[PDB]
């Protein structure tokens, strides 16, 4: 609703809710001079 | 979205369809940013110079799609507009400046694995995600080409963000700190862009902090789509938060 | 092209 959105926003519940990653989620990754 | 390709099931759970009542048709990509309220660009809505005026009772949110033209029973969710909100100084005149709205639902929506919504960013992730070179995702099911076809299902992709120079180089528009620009260099040999039906949509990005997906910018204008030495424009979603809260704690949330 | 979609909806 507001700042940094949510509060359980920006998890999707298909993907880092169960710990699975989406097919070209890692090229942004990367491009963040690579992620977490 | 042109060069992009279909995305995953549940790969954009914000993903919002903006859809014409009558006659039925999509009108502009959208994001569900809480249970109540939609992100979109105000030219979705209104542009005097094209005889456009959208009104709550002409429209119609449509939320956890994935087939684009398909009554997708017992996944997505139709919602009615209560009260549609266009940033006060929006510059339809000249150059599309603030090209932002809100959309306040008649009801909230449940969330589902299919609906869920984004992150509104913050001063620090702005900061450090905002960068020449990071990439960024923009999603919808306009256009797959600039004069073609049109996709079944909800298509992505990646683009990275460009050095404000090389966007202002670009284009004969005069350019605002409201204002972003995306896309691969002629040279880069990768392409892809937004295009028409796309408009209003989602660019998010992933934090390599805490893992959320944020919204950093909203579809806004382009010169065809794809071309070569042009660029995409986006809403600077971070630039406009505080018009944001204030509506959301004014009337609502 | 679109689908029909149910009345309570219009
Ligand atoms: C050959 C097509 O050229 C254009 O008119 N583009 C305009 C440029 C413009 C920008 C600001 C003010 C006036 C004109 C545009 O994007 N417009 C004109 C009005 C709305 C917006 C648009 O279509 N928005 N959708 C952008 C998707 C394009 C993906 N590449
Ligand atoms: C859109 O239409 C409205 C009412 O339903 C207005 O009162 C308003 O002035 C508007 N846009 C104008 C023409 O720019």
């Amino acid at each position: 609703t507001f700042g940094s959105g949510e509060a359980d926003c920006g998890l999707r519940p298909l993907f880092e809710k169960k710990s699975l990653e989406d097919k070209t989620e890692r090229e942004l990754l990367e491009s963040y001079i690579d992620g977490r | 979205i042109v060069e992009g390709s279909d995305a995953e099931i549940g790969m954009s759970p914000w993903q919002v369809m903006l859809f014409r009542k009558s006659p039925q048709e999509l009108l502009c990509g959208a994001s569900l940013i809480s249970d109540r309220w939609v992100l979109t660009a105000a030219h979705c809505l209104l542009y005097p110079p094209w005889d456009k005026n959208f009104t709550e009772n002409d429209l119609l949110v449509r939320i956890g799609k994935h087939s684009r033209t398909r009554y997708e029973r017992n996944i997505e969710k139709i919602s009615m507009l209560e009260k549609i909100y266009i940033h006060p100084r929006y510059n339809w005149r000249e150059n599309l400046d603030r090209d932002i709205a809100l959309m306040k639902l008649k009801k909230p929506v449940a969330f589902s694995d299919y609906i869920h919504p984004v992150c509104l960013p913050d001063r620090e992730t702005a900061a450090s995600l905002l960068q020449a070179g990071y990439k960024g995702r923009v999603t919808g099911w306009g256009n797959l080409k600039e004069t073609w076809g049109q996709p079944s299902v909800l298509q992505v992709v990646n683009l990275p963000i460009v050095e404000r120079p090389v966007c202002k180089d670009s284009t004969r528009i005069r350019i605002t700190d409201n204002m972003f620009c995306a896309g691969y260099k002629p040279d880069e040999g990768k392409r892809g862009d937004a295009c028409e039906g796309d408009s209003g949509g989602p660019f998010v990005m992933k934090s390599p902090f805490n893992n959320r997906w944020y919204q950093m910018g909203i579809v806004s204008w382009g010169e065809g789509c794809d071309r070569d030495g042009k660029y995409g424009f986006y809403t600077h979603v971070f630039r406009l938060k505080k018009w944001i809260q204030k509506v959301i704690d004014q009337f609502g949330e | 092209d679109f689908e029909e979609i149910p009345e309570e909806y219009l």
